[PDB]
């Protein structure tokens, strides 16, 4: 398959055998029947047609890979030659989350039609995934400003440990 | 002739081009066409592996 | 609707006057000036003249309501407000 | 959306019974109709209203 | 039926409040009472798609009703004594219901009744 | 970079040493050659704005704004050869001459690096501007009208001078990437605020806001067709751009400062569509309505919030498509009836049927009706106002109730009801202004299926 | 992954049809009600077989199709989502439509634009069945006056009566 | 009898029921008397115009641009500034404003009260 | 409305029908 | 053409320049009254009735029938609210005292008594739904770590 | 048709906890459904001719024929075909006191009673001055003549007076 | 004009009969209580004080003010009618048709060599029809918008294009 399983868990489909016991004729068989000799195979023929001329004359395309470099915590006050590097970087990981959470949130979506009336209890675990990513989501990125900096996401996350260092202080007593 | 080639091109053709389109490219795609699991009743076998669920256990006897 | 034609407006319209019991048959006249000669009073003019109002299916203006006098001027004036010509 | 579905009911098939056009009548019927449909989907009953749909 | 009224234009102490009840505990006028059993397990009724407000304990009349359905097909004239048997069920669920509504409801005036009895002879 | 500047200012020998009658196609030829060369500017990279030299780099903003301009510049050129026909030659290419200098300063401001850059050309837009509404315009009260015009900018773009040198004096360079990387967080030093007032307020004469907006209609009314829609569709979208560039220093001063701006435009959204609702003359109508969709972007850029710049943008270029496009509907039946009241000429419908079908597009674009971009820009901006809060629903949804009825309200009035006896003039609409009418709009539902070109940046 | 998915969605793809061929004005411009309405007729035949397959089994598909745009965390894509209530429906709509099509020509069988009206119809025809079948929000609201703006043209056909125009 | 139809701004009081011409005078019908020639002097020489074979072009209103005028510049030059004019003014203008100021305000006066104390819920909100 | 219609109108009378 | 002085000047102090407004507006000087200086900037157009376009007799053959005008009679400052089109004024058969008492009338009792409605709902002396698996906790979102605290329904 | 709907619907909201006054107002609704409908079968269909003289009365034409017996036929069974169609996706309400579970059909039987009555009284030859009832319901319910005229005067008389000018 | 006495009970009588009409709606009664309104207007016939004459009309039409029908009966082509101006967006202007392109023309070519005889007469017939207008126009202005009709033989009308040529009530 083109995608990966894995990234996308399709639990089995669970399909009844027909076993009808009405003596009249079962008209959808038909219907599914003409449609498959009138529709299905001209178009697979096509398609077994273009995938053989697809396959005469290959081209390859490889994905892009950009290697690890200094982020803006160890980069040096000003010197924004660091700083470039770094918010390449940050923003690069900014659409990479970003589709991180699109990628939940198509399983959660899935799980709606797939569970059908059983939506509810059957992929609790799919609902606990996406409110785990949405809520880390938020203490990343979320309030930055539509003027989001490397500089702002480090110094809206600064705040948090300092808050949480500070709550562990009072916990500790 | 009217009706037929009306079905051709208005009825045959297009959802030849409609099949192509989903069963190449919209369903090459993860969780664009996402159905409902076909709902099976006690007692009822499923083809891909073939067993048959338990038959549902034995009424308490209501009748009219 | 088939084309309403003159002919066709005055034979509708005298047969109504002739209806009209005030107006008795024999006196009936293309060119009848109903007060002059039918004695009819003006106060029924404004009642006859809805009588056509349904017998063709339009309303009369007030205006030229009192001014449609003659049973020609009758047939004259439902010519024109539906370009009755042929 | 019971309520409004209960007062729509009324209002348009009370100026119903009064009209004197045709189209003015069965718009109302409509109308009230629509009123019906909500005082359904008010009690849960969701299914119901969509089968009043259809009819 | 009449308790409207009995609530409203009679006195509303005597009416048990359909928000309210049951109040009283089961045991208490029911000595050795049987417990609802359910037969169709939570597995099978779930993967059934049946719909949270007919997950009750007829459902049982019901999920077979869809197994008929299925082979009914075409035919829509067929399962004609299972949705009878199903609805009868519910038949008689719903007789229940009123049981244990004016099981209250025969309980709680009789508490009042009795309160009188129990404070006027002081 | 320069393969679109030069071919720009290259094409102005053209036109003044062109054939007598040839200004008109060979100007016409190449300002669309422009609009493809820019439109392979369009674009844009991931993160990294395409950045070009020192004195010229493009944003995923800049680039559909610079396309917005140089697809602009055959419009004015089509729109205008029907009142200056009966004109001499020199006049002619005078006209012309002013156009393209106009349309160069507009790719040269979008494209600016730095600020003072940014900010020189800023002001020389007004200079073309001021000569096209006062000698070619067709009035009287073009005279005060480019007073307002001129005066109205020139009053926030000064104070806007002294900021910029302020800031350079005091952080050094004022280059985009500079002054977004080395941002410091402003303070609330009552200095600030007027250091804040001074780096907004010339934006917002530029992109009328309520009770800063009276040169607008008397801007749009009086000018030419040529420069109505310039003035209407790229110059109202120069403050636009100003913002979204300049509010990186202006946080979180910009959170405190925003309400009596918020307050003036969301109040004044309300307000100047009221007006479309009971306006007399059919440009002022079309002129007030730019107020209220370009009020409802002030609201956006003031939030500073990832969906409302997306929305900003989106509404942006679709308004200033769809107000030229209005323009070009005023002015194709003004000089048929040579009178700008609306009710002068009723039932157009009936002798035009085209115009009927140019109009309805028109309106249901300015409409916001979904799926056009108007819609996506006004939809957007909804989302992030109501996150930022719930009541402004109120305010912003009755903004599109209002719309609704005025934007019909010319419809019924003009193209709709009875045809007006007296006019006999009305000649079945030349195929240019036909032609012109589809420049317009096509392109609109073109930009339907690809609304990440003109996101903006937070995409 | 049955001709149900497959066949449900080209339904909508038949209305369309009419609109594209009277754009190109090479269409019949004097037997043009009769094309609108058989090809109504034929979308409503292949309507049924999506129903037919229903009540036998009783599955319900969504067909996200081209991805339109994606907004950070938000996925906005052009999905037809049919269901129990969508499944139906359409045949209904279809049937109604069709009927009223064939009572169409025989009351305006004078008007001059009864080619645009019959236009007109389908328009407002495409806007519902992508309303009743919308699973996303989005094309939701696109129906939601795609029809609203639709019954503005059709209520003021006659463009002259002030009142309609009222 | 049914008492009488109360007129009002939007439900003017019908010409059957105005007591005015019922009543009239031996000065009043007279008044009405050239009222058709006046409008048959504006009626005459307007279809003279109107039915010109020569006459290519618009039949300009005088009435119809003095409403134009009046409704876009004979304001300022005709306004005057008193209190009713002033008092309206302010009503209309920095009322509405304030007003609004007050009503957001306090909405986002009371939104982050509830946040930086944690007593409202964005588990699921992302895209803000 | 031209010659030939089997709907033939009448003037205060019983419109004509047919058996279909 | 309309050169200067037919367009619209200041509101009128005496009758001389009251006169000549008259004659400016092509009517006499008893039907022109100007409206009150009220400053709003009326100027010295005239006051008309305040009649909507609707109460203009149809029959009547007007150069603008849609609008139902003639030519260069002076029109109303506010044609724009009194067209056919928007806000009418024609007299409503029964008083609009009498139509704003019943319209209110009747939404106040239709509302207010809704609310006494729903201070007494109808109900059939019926129980609830005896749900199975502790009503229903699991396959209701319940946590299923979170074991439900017993629910069981018995018979009667 | 209407009973697969209708009458499920009547018999469901009565058979719930609803708002009292709620639904005591579909009842009234269903009778006054059946009395507009004989004042469209009575006035329309069950009289003597109204029309002006010259009359056209047609229906032959087959495309009027075709269209309404197609929808005719549909409307014969409808209901039937879904109900037994569809799964038994709903709670049915089953052990209905016989009173209530009548009224879908009480309430209109009764409504048809009253409303010929009162359509055929105009067949009586006496007349009566217009309750004020009447000019209260035939009127739209006063809802046009007011809501349509006074907040339409108000903001469009804001828009001019205050606002622009 | 002089709206006289006469006319107003004329269409006092005519437009309370159309309420009226409306009330019955049935032929019988309508028929009846025309008849019976028709008898109270005509017995009182003989008032030599025409301010009684006023004085009775000024409570009659207040009944009617009551009487009348909150929707009365109007055929659809008047004003208010469900059929006013509903062929109105199909009916063009003649002077449009000028317009036309020559291919255009060429599809109808007696019929616009018809329309340029029409186009002949209207041209100097203009200047007779003006010619008499000026030589019989009253001083100070025209009284009433009433046009007198062409005196002379073999001229037209004055101002005669705009109603002959006004297009059909029934354009299609
Ligand atoms: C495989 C390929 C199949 C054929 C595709 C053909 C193209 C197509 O339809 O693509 C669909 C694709 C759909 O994307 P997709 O994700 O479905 O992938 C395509 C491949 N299939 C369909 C098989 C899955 O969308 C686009 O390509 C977007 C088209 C946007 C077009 C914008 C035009 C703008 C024109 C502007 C002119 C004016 C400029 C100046 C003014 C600017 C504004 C101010
Ligand atoms: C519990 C079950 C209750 C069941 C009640 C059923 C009532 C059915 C309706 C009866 C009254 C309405 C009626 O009969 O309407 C038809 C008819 C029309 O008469 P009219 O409009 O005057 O036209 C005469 C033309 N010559 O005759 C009329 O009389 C019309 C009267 C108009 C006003 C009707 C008001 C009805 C109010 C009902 C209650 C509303 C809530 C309080
Ligand atoms: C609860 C209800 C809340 C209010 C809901 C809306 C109320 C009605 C608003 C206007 C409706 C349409 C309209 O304009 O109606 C007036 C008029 C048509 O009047 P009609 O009685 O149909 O008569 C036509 C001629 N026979 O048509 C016209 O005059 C059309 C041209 C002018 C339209 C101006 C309308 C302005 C409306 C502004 C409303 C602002 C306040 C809204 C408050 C509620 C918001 C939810
Ligand atoms: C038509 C009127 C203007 C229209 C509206 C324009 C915007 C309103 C505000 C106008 C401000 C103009 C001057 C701003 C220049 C840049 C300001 C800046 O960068 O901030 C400085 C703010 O400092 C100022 O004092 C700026 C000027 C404040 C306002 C006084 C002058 C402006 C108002 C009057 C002139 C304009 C009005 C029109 C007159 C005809 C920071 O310096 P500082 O004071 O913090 O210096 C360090 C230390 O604290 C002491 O220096
Ligand atoms: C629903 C019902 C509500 C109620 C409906 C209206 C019924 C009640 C009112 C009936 C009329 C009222 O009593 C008296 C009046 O206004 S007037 C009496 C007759 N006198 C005149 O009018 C003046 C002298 N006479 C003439 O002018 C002509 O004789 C005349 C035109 C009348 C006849 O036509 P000829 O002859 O010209
Ligand atoms: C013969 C009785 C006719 C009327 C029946 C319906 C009366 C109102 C509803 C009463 C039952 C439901 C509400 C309670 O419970």
């Amino acid at each position: 398959d083109s995608w990966d399983k894995d990234v996308y868990p399709e639990p089995p489909r669970r399909t009844p055998a027909p076993a009808p016991q009405t003596s009249l004729p079962n008209p959808v068989t038909y219907l599914t029947k003409i449609f498959d000799l009138l529709v299905d195979r001209p178009v697979t023929l096509a398609r077994e047609f273009i995938e053989q001329q697809h396959a005469k004359n290959r081209y390859y395309y490889y994905h892009r890979e950009f290697r690890r470099v200094p982020d803006i915590t160890e980069c040096e006050e000003k010197d924004i030659l660091c700083m470039f590097e770094a918010e390449m970087q940050w923003r690069r990981d900014y659409k990479v989350d970003q589709e991180i959470v699109n990628i939940i949130q198509e399983r959660l979506k899935a799980c709606q039609q797939r569970e059908g009336e059983s939506y509810r209890q059957n992929c609790a675990k799919e609902l606990e995934q996406f409110t785990q990513v949405s809520k880390a989501f938020q203490d990343r990125y979320s309030d930055l400003g539509a003027h989001y900096s490397a500089r702002k996401c480090l110094a809206k996350q600064k705040q948090r440990m300092l808050a949480e260092r500070k709550a562990a202080k009072e916990a500790a007593a | 002739y009217r009706h037929s080639i009306f079905a051709v091109t208005h009825v045959l053709i297009p959802v030849w081009i409609i099949h192509y389109y989903l069963k190449y490219h919209v369903t090459a795609k993860p969780y664009t066409v996402v159905e409902r699991k076909p709902r099976i009743f006690p007692g009822d076998t499923i083809l891909e592996t073939g067993e048959v669920i338990p038959l549902m256990k034995e009424f308490p006897d209501q009748h009219h | 609707a088939p084309p309403l034609t003159l002919e066709a407006i005055k034979d509708r319209v005298l047969y109504v006057l002739k209806l009209y019991d005030k107006i008795d048959p024999e006196k009936l006249s293309v060119n009848s000036h109903f007060m002059k000669d039918l004695g009819l009073d003006s106060l029924d003019q404004v009642e006859i003249i809805m009588a056509m109002e349904d017998e063709f299916g339009f309303e009369i203006p007030d205006i030229d309501a009192e001014k449609l006098m003659c049973p020609q001027e009758i047939v004259d004036y439902i010519a024109d407000k539906k370009d009755v010509y042929e | 959306t019971l309520c409004l579905g209960a007062i729509t009911t009324l209002f348009t098939a009370l100026c119903a019974i009064t009209q004197n056009d045709i189209k003015k009548i069965v718009a109302f019927s409509t109308s009230s109709q629509l009123g019906l449909m909500m005082v359904t989907i008010g009690i849960n009953q969701p299914h119901l209203a969509f089968l009043h749909i259809c009819m | 039926g009449a308790h409207l009224a009995r609530r409203y234009l009679g006195d509303a102490s005597k009416e048990p409040d359909p928000l309210r009840m049951p109040t009283f505990p089961p045991d208490y006028g029911f000595p050795e009472r049987k417990e609802r059993e359910m037969v169709a397990t939570q597995q099978e009724m779930n993967d059934a798609q049946l719909m949270l407000q007919q997950r009750d304990y007829c459902a049982h009349y019901l999920i077979q009703l869809l197994k008929c359905k299925r082979d009914s097909f075409p035919n829509f004239l067929a399962c004609k004594h299972e949705q009878h048997d199903w609805d009868y069920c519910e038949h008689l669920d719903y007789v229940k219901r009123m049981k244990e509504f004016e099981r209250e409801r025969r309980l709680l005036q009789r508490k009042k009744r009795r309160e009188q009895r129990e404070a006027e002879m002081a | 970079m320069l393969k679109i500047i030069i071919p720009t200012t290259m094409l102005l020998p053209m036109t003044w040493m062109s054939k007598h009658n040839m200004i008109w196609i060979n100007a016409t030829v190449h300002s669309l050659l422009i609009s493809l060369i820019s439109l392979s500017l369009l674009n844009q990279l991931g993160e990294n704005s395409l950045n070009f030299s020192l004195t010229f780099f493009s944003d995923s903003l800049s680039a559909p704004l610079l396309v917005l301009t140089t697809w602009l510049l055959p419009l004015m050129l089509m729109a205008s050869q029907s009142h200056l026909s009966k004109e001499t030659t020199t006049r002619k290419k005078l006209y012309i001459t002013m156009l393209i200098l106009l349309q160069l300063f507009l790719i040269m401001t979008f494209t600016a690096t730095e600020l003072i850059l940014f900010y020189i050309l800023f002001e020389a837009t007004l200079v073309p501007t001021l000569i096209i509404i006062t000698r070619w315009g067709n009035q009287t009260e073009r005279l005060n009208a480019g007073l307002y015009f001129l005066f109205y900018t020139l009053a926030g773009s000064l104070p806007l001078l002294v900021a910029l040198v302020y800031i350079q004096n005091t952080t050094g360079s004022l280059n985009f990437l500079i002054i977004h990387y080395w941002s410091h967080p402003l303070s609330n030093s009552w200095s600030n605020i007027f250091m804040w007032l001074a780096c907004i307020m010339a934006f917002m004469v530029k992109m009328p806001l309520y009770g800063l907006h009276l040169w607008l209609p008397k801007a749009h009314v009086e000018a030419p067709i040529a420069g109505s829609m310039v003035l209407a569709a790229v110059l109202l979208k120069l403050g636009g751009y100003g913002m979204m560039r300049i509010t990186t220093i202006l946080n979180p001063l910009t959170n405190y400062m925003a309400y009596p701006f918020l307050m003036l435009s969301m109040w004044g959204m309300i307000m100047t569509s009221s007006i479309c609702l009971r306006q007399t003359d059919l440009k002022s109508l079309i002129a007030y309505s730019s107020v209220s969709h370009m009020a409802l972007v002030i609201v956006a850029i003031m939030i500073q919030t990832p969906w409302s710049f997306m929305g900003a943008t989106a509404l942006m270029i679709a308004h200033g498509l769809t107000s030229s496009m209005l323009f070009c509907l005023a002015n194709t039946n003004y000089e048929r009836v040579h009178s700008r009241t609306m009710i002068l000429a009723r039932g157009l419908q009936t002798l035009l049927p085209l115009m009927a079908t140019w109009w309805l597009m028109a309106s249901l674009t300015n409409l916001a009706l979904p799926p056009s971009i108007n819609l996506i820009g006004e939809l957007f901006i909804i989302t992030a106002s109501f996150s930022w809060s719930n009541i402004t629903i109120i305010l912003m949804g009755m903004n599109m109730m209002i719309t609704a009825l005025y934007s019909l309200y010319m419809l019924i009035t003009t193209q709709r009801g009875k045809y007006t006896h007296h006019i006999n003039n009305i000649k079945a609409s030349f195929t240019r202004e036909n032609a012109l009418m589809a420049l317009h709009i096509l392109p609109l539902l073109l930009l339907t299926l690809n609304p990440k070109m003109i996101l903006g940046p937070l995409y | 992954m049955n001709p149900f998915a497959s066949l449900t969605l080209t339904t909508l793809i038949i209305l369309t049809i009419p609109i594209m061929m009277s754009n190109s004005n090479i269409y019949k411009t004097n037997l043009y009600p009769n094309y609108v309405k058989t090809t109504v007729s034929y979308a409503f035949t292949l309507s049924l077989v999506p129903l037919l397959m229903f009540m036998h089994t009783g599955q319900e598909m969504i067909i996200s199709n081209w991805h339109w745009m994606t907004l950070q965390t938000v996925e906005l894509s052009l999905s037809f989502k049919m269901d129990y209530f969508s499944v139906m429906f359409i045949p209904v709509a279809l049937f109604v439509t069709w009927s009223i099509m064939e009572f169409s020509m025989w009351y305006m069988h004078s008007d001059p634009f009864i080619n645009r009206f019959f236009k007109y119809l389908v328009l407002f025809l495409i806007t519902m069945m992508i309303l009743v079948t919308a699973n996303n929000l989005f094309q939701l609201f696109i129906g939601w006056e795609g029809v609203g703006i639709m019954s503005f043209l059709l209520i003021g056909w006659w463009h002259g009566r002030t009142d309609a125009n009222t | 009898s049914f008492p009488k139809y109360k007129p009002s701004r939007l439900a003017t009081l019908p010409a059957t029921l105005d007591p005015a011409e019922y009543d009239i005078s031996p000065e009043t019908r007279k008044a009405q008397a050239e009222r058709l020639a006046i409008r048959s002097r504006l009626k005459r020489e307007y279809l003279l115009q109107y039915n010109d074979p020569n006459r290519l072009g618009v039949i300009e209103d005088p009435a119809l641009i003095r409403w134009t005028y009046a409704r876009s510049a004979n304001i300022y030059p005709n306004f005057r500034p008193t209190p009713k004019t002033s008092l309206l003014g302010a009503l209309f203008g920095i009322g509405p404003l304030f007003f609004w100021y007050y009503v957001f305000k306090t909405d986002r006066d009371k939104k982050e009260k509830l946040i930086q104390e944690g007593k409202l819920d964005q588990t699921f909100n992302i895209s803000y | 409305a031209g010659g030939g219609v089997h709907i033939e109108p009448r003037y205060r009378q019983f419109p004509q029908l047919t058996r279909s | 053409h309309v050169t200067k002085d037919m367009f619209p000047g200041p509101y009128p102090k005496t009758p001389e320049e009251r006169a000549a407004a008259a004659k400016k507006y092509n009517m006499r000087v008893e039907d022109y009254e100007p409206y009150p200086d009220d400053g709003m900037g009326y100027g010295d157009y005239p006051k008309l009735p305040d009649r909507s376009q609707q109460e203009r007799d149809p029959w009547y053959d007007w150069d603008h029938p849609d609008l139902r005008l003639n030519w260069g009679e002076p029109i109303h400052w506010d044609l724009d609210m009194y067209i056919r089109n928007r806000v009418d004024t024609s007299p409503t058969p029964v008083s609009w005292n009498t139509m704003c008492k019943h319209l209110s009338g009747f939404v106040a009792f239709m509302l207010f008594m809704f609310w006494v409605g729903e201070i007494y709902p109808s109900y059939q002396p019926v129980g609830p739904k005896q749900y199975p698996y502790n009503d229903l906790y699991l396959e209701r979102g319940g946590d299923p770590t979170k074991e439900p605290e017993p629910v069981v329904h018995y018979e009667i | 048709t209407g009973f697969y709907s209708k009458d499920l619907i009547i018999e469901a909201v009565n058979m719930s906890y609803t708002n009292a006054w709620a639904l005591l107002m579909t009842l009234i609704a269903t009778s006054l459904t059946a009395a507009y409908s004989t004042r469209i079968i009575f006035f329309a269909f069950l009289g003597k001719p109204r029309f002006p003289p010259l009359v056209l009365i047609n229906e032959n034409n087959p495309l009027l024929i075709n269209s309404i017996k197609r929808l005719l036929i549909g409307s014969i069974f409808a209901g039937f075909i879904i109900s037994n169609n569809i799964p038994p996706m709903t709670v049915p309400n089953t052990t209905m006191p016989l009173y209530m579970k009548m009224t879908a059909l009480i309430v209109t039987i009764m409504g048809f009673m009253l409303a010929l009555e009162l359509n055929n009284t105009t067949y009586y030859l006496k007349f009566k001055y217009p309750s004020q009832t009447y000019k209260f319901s035939n009127m739209l319910g006063y809802y046009p003549s007011i809501m349509h005229r006074l907040p339409t005067y108000h903001n469009l008389s804001m828009s001019q007076k205050s606002a622009s000018s | 004009a002089y709206l006289t006495h006469q006319q107003k009970v004329l269409r006092l009588y005519k437009r309370a009969l159309r309420h009226l009409e409306s009330w019955c709606v049935h032929r019988d009664k309508y028929r009846y209580f025309a008849c019976l309104m028709r008898a109270r207007f005509d017995e009182h016939k003989n008032e030599k004080d025409m301010v009684k004459a006023t004085q009775l009309l000024r409570q009659a039409e207040e009944e009617f003010w009551y009487g009348q029908h909150p929707q009365p009966y109007i055929f659809p082509e008047s004003p208010g009618g469900t059929s006013y101006e509903r062929y109105e967006c199909y009916k063009v202007p003649e002077w449009c048709l000028d317009d036309w392109h020559p291919s255009e023309k060429a599809m109808y070519p007696d019929y616009f060599a018809k329309r340029e005889q029409w186009k002949r007469l209207r041209r100097e017939s203009w200047e007779r029809e003006v010619k008499q207008l000026q030589e019989e126009t009253p001083p100070g202005g025209p009284r009433t918008e009433a046009l007198p009709p062409a005196r002379k033989e073999g001229d037209l009308p004055p101002l005669w294009w705009h109603i002959v040529t006004r297009p059909r009530e029934r354009p299609m």
